[PDB]
């Protein structure tokens, strides 16, 4: 089981809603990326929502900027049927399940 | 929400609206010509060629590239639903349907959608079904605008689909004869043209269409194209407004900001021109917009 | 091989060397992201980094936006020793191999 | 006609309009004239911006041309009050397509 | 903008013409009813009910 | 493998692309020819089509003005079925292949 936290300092969970990610560096070197996140915009979460909320930060917080986790899904993006970048993504979904 | 609780009740469950934010970048794209011409060329074409717009090469070439740039832009404006190919443009195509166009979907959003009359209509016999243009596709679409309350000024019409608007005339008129005594004898004329529909008047364009979804796949694969040609687009004029960005040293050719640019000599006796500019196009509201997608044509 | 165009419209490469991201709705429902990109500002991109640039816009546009990858990157972060979340993308990452 | 093939450019081969439709039954495919025929030709004659001034119509198309008046024609006599008499004409004579 | 500025103050007015537009919708599907005002409505009010 | 020039005194690759051909006598008696020959006008020649002008203005600067091309060309211009001047210009194609 998870047990993230928002890996900003100071301002996890804000008051209006609308947390400001961090600006992290993300090939390792050369490009910023600058998000924010905007909370509950269509209702409410539902209990499944606070643990895909969970791992929606964790992947791109900390994933992003590690340069092991962007050399593999580097290699997905060579595999020997990968175009038309919807197959990249459903590719990657049978190499995690 | 507001709903009814009783007299003696308690606090009926929280909500609030919701507003979303808009894209359309001007950032990435532009659209050029260039030229090549001589410095002989330009000389001894003033004694031997004929017509006095031949004689000067870079006035006329220079005023046939600024009007270049004017006619592959509007081709663009119901087409572009790509890249640095297309010019950067968006497009009516795109901006007028179903689609995305700004990051606001219309699966997850209902009400960012237009009014569609579209007339496939997939009961009939096969491979043609596309019926014409009768008279209750359009006084139809007119109620679709009041449920969602806009206002229209303006219809796009290739000159396909007005030709099929004239012969809605065709099989609703009937000459007549009166006032015959013993003057002048009857004098048939047979002709007419086009007021536009209560005082919102049809403009047609030549270069008029729309590139037919991925969703429409079996129409495109039993007509062969997918340019579609029969379009009407009820819009409004105030309501759907051109950019082009203002670069330092650019002059406003009809409008769009061009820029000149002379480029560097190599050698005696050779120019290398250039011309160009960079658009966008903006699509708010899509309340006062409606469509009549496949007419017979 | 992935072939790949930037997903926002008008935008695939800015003059300004901001990409900035359309807003793409992430838990398929409530929240929103609002990112933006920017491009070289720690030297220039060495022809390797133009793929896994290549593969990092291709998981931020395409894939939480879409709603099996992340319920298949909540499996994950469900397992039994995912936690404090360097051991949850190095669960990840092996599961991508 | 010139020097030109307009299968190199295509910007020649005037805008025509044919009335055989190939796959009516019979021998004789010929349609014999609409309406729609006068429309379909302004239609491709608009895509190209010229505007013609003439039709020189063999004097028996003209009979087809006047001939389509003949099908959609009536006389309505909406004066009542008397004082004279209605005053039968039953022919008239052609002006022209639009002007 | 000035008017998602004031954020109780705009929110005020998108309440109280929130239930104005349910107000006339409910003067057609009244039929008493409590959980839409308790009104009554064009439904049974110009037909043949009581 | 020639590496034909064209005939003109002065005036070998014109600027404004019009290349008037010099007035040539080509029955080596009688008639006057008075030739022009415009460069590029529907593109560029693509390093193909410069092999055939190569060859077009050799025929039409050094060849209907000789005396022994033009009694060649005259003794296929009586043969078995040579009539129709387009079987004329095919039968020649078989005689140079």
């Amino acid at each position: 089981p998870l047990v993230y936290t928002p890996a900003v300092r100071g301002g996890a969970n804000p008051a209006s809603g609308s947390y400001l990610l961090d600006p992290q560096y993300v090939n390792s070197g050369v490009d910023i990326l600058q998000a924010t996140y905007g909370y509950n915009i269509n209702g409410t979460a539902n209990a499944d929502q606070l643990l895909q909320r969970d791992a929606i930060l964790a992947i791109l917080e900390y994933a992003l900027k590690d340069t092991a986790f962007v050399n593999a899904i580097q290699a997905v993006a060579a595999g020997s049927g990968v175009t038309t970048p919807a197959s990249f993504v459903s590719a990657c979904v049978t190499k995690l399940t | 929400t507001a709903t009814g609780v009783a007299i003696t009740g308690s606090a009926p469950a929280a909500s609030m609206d919701a507003t979303l934010p808009a894209q359309l970048p001007i950032s990435a794209a532009s659209v050029q010509s260039t030229f090549t011409l001589n410095l002989k060329e330009i000389e001894e074409s003033k004694e031997q060629v004929t017509n006095e717009e031949l004689r000067n090469l870079l006035e006329a070439q220079m005023r046939n590239a600024v009007e270049e740039i004017a006619t592959t832009l509007n081709k663009k404006l119901y087409d572009g639903s790509g890249a640095i190919a297309d010019g950067g443009l968006i497009g009516l195509s795109i901006a007028a349907s179903g689609q995305d166009y700004a990051g606001i979907s219309s699966a997850t959003y209902p009400l960012w959608n237009v009014s569609e009359v579209d007339a496939w209509d997939a009961n009939a016999t096969g491979t043609d079904k596309r019926q014409a243009l009768k008279t209750d596709f359009m006084l139809e679409l007119d109620r679709k605008i009041r449920y969602r309350p806009g206002a229209y000024d303006l219809i796009l019409t290739t000159p396909k689909v007005v030709e099929q608007y004239k012969k809605v005339f065709e099989a609703n008129r009937s000459y007549q004869i009166m006032t015959f005594d013993g003057q002048r004898v009857p004098l048939i004329d047979l002709g007419f043209n086009v007021a536009g529909y209560m005082g919102r008047p049809i403009i047609d364009d030549v270069f008029c269409s729309r590139t037919r979804t991925a969703a429409e796949s079996a129409i495109t694969t039993a007509l062969g194209t997918a340019v579609d040609e029969g379009v009407m687009y009820f819009l409004k004029k105030d309501d759907l407004r051109f950019y082009s960005t203002p670069v330092v040293g650019a002059f406003s050719a009809n409008g769009v900001y061009t820029l000149m640019r002379q480029l560097a000599q190599t050698s005696l006796y050779v120019d290398n021109f250039v011309v160009g500019c960079i658009p966008q196009l903006q699509l708010t509201t899509r309340k006062n917009v409606g469509v009549i997608k496949n007419i017979k044509v």
